């Protein structure tokens, strides 16, 4: 499968597992509310740290508005409706040098499987 | 792990 | 203004600045999508680390589902529609011993001003 480098630094690399729908109407625009399912794990250990699939509650955010880690804003902006991907985030696009809480060490690479379910204005 |  | 302790350890303490609307129809329930505006700062330094008012985008999450820090799930569950509060969170209800990212050190007390705008099932 093709690996799409969404930044020139190789810090956000998206592999498409399931192609979504084409057509301009099926790609989200900045500001749109996106609804996703996701599973995030540490690249090093493969340990899952957070998953919307756990609670079975699709997660919603406003695209490009800094509501989520940068790598998600970048990754989801590249997706189309029904697309499923695996994205590799360098720590720069995740939780950085400090990490976050108990489960994410400083300088961690993260891997997220992200499905774009739907979006609206 | 939000917001930060 | 009266301070309401929402936990018994004094780790989540809400002060209502603007009373919301009365009646049960104006109080959110577990699972509901709530829409809020917020501004968060560190108590120690007073520095703001995040704000939905900055981009002028009301922030949405699913109540009581762990999409946000524990202190928010506790605080917002106590609010009614149109209520504005300030809430003081001990690190136990925020980002704990490790903190999160560049702006939130380990063991940081957080202060948020939170406005509950609306909610739905």
């Amino acid at each position: 499968l093709e690996q799409v480098h969404l930044t020139e630094d190789g810090g956000v690399v998206k592999t498409i597992l399931r192609k979504g729908e084409g057509g301009e109407e099926n790609a989200p625009k900045k500001g749109n509310e996106v609804t996703v399912h996701y599973v995030g794990k540490l690249e090093s250990s493969g340990k899952v740290f957070d998953s919307s699939r756990e609670r079975n509650v699709p997660f919603k955010f406003h695209l490009g508005q800094g509501e989520v880690i940068k790598g998600w804003d970048i990754c989801v902006a590249s997706m189309t409706k029904n697309e499923k991907c695996s994205v590799r985030l360098d720590s720069k696009y995740g939780y950085g040098e400090e990490g976050c809480g108990e489960s994410i060490p400083g300088n961690s690479v993260l891997i997220f499987e992200i499905e774009l379910i739907s979006f609206r204005e | 792990a939000l917001p930060f």
